[PDB]
């Protein structure tokens, strides 16, 4: 249903590389959910994305969770995304 | 009987003033405006014994997970603004507008608050808080968490609309 869930599972798999000296290379999503959390300001959501990677040639599944802040009264700046899991399947 | 409440507004608009007025009945003057927790009081109105579990709400900035359970499960809101500070009455607009994005509905339970009336001064308008509540179809009233004024009134007033729309 969300716009940017390729986005997101890219930002994944780019910031598993980053942190665990890694090159997958994004391919794909299989699956994804969405818990949307409307707040007094913010909006909260946690992705659960299941992404197609290769890893040096071979194609694995993994389960990612994405947690994203987000505004709707005043663009960008106090919006926020982070991998908070990303495991292989 | 419960009804489940959450105030909302700016920091130091008065949330936790007007929460702690209608509990314990007295004004605090200098409440950590980080602390968030909900409060129980029995009170009767209009004949009926009743429990009001009010969420005091503080840190709009960072996640909550009471916030998050009193947003979904909250009855009422009480959107409250300073009338000596603009700015909180121009933030009314988004925390009404994520009140009703959470409930995905217009109709829900909700009185503006106009706190610190009891000072000598105003820089927002009454007129421009009563013709904002009547464009959104809800009660305006004005307090003072330091006078006591109208805190009773604004709480009971949302009970009475939490009761309307039963
Ligand atoms: N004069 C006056 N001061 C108030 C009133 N309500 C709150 N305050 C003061 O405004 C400041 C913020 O109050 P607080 O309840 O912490 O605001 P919150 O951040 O919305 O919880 C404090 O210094 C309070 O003493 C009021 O009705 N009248
Ligand atoms: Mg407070």
């Amino acid at each position: 249903n969300s716009l940017e869930i390729e986005e997101l599972a890219r930002f994944a798999v780019d910031e598993h590389n980053k942190k665990e000296n890694a090159l997958l290379e994004f391919v794909r999503v299989v699956k994804a959910k969405e818990q949307h959390s409307i707040d007094i300001w913010y909006d909260f959501t946690m992705y659960y994305l299941t992404l197609e990677a290769k890893d040096g040639g071979k194609k694995k599944l993994y389960e990612a969770k994405v947690w994203v802040k987000k505004l709707n009264n005043s663009h960008t700046y106090k919006n926020f995304k982070e991998l908070q899991e990303f495991k292989p399947v | 009987t419960e009804y489940k409440l959450v105030v909302v507004g700016a920091g130091g608009v008065g949330k936790s003033a007007l929460t702690i007025q209608l509990i314990q009945n007295h004004f605090v003057d200098e409440y950590d405006p980080t602390i968030e927790d909900s409060y129980r009081k029995q009170v009767v109105i209009d004949g009926e014994t009743c429990l009001l579990d009010i969420l005091d709400t503080a840190g709009q900035e960072e996640y909550s997970a009471m916030r998050d359970q009193y947003m979904r499960t909250g009855e009422g809101f009480l959107c409250v603004f300073a009338i000596n500070n603009t700015k909180s009455f121009e933030d009314i607009h988004h925390y009404r507008e994520q009140i009703k994005r959470v409930k995905d509905s217009e109709d829900v339970p909700m009185v503006l608050v106009g706190n610190k009336c009891d000072l000598p001064s105003r820089t927002v308008d009454t007129k421009q808080a009563q013709d904002l509540a009547r464009s959104y179809g809800i009660p305006f009233i004005e307090t003072s968490a330091k006078t006591r004024q109208g805190v009773d009134d604004a709480f009971y007033t949302l009970v009475r609309e939490i009761r309307k729309h039963k």
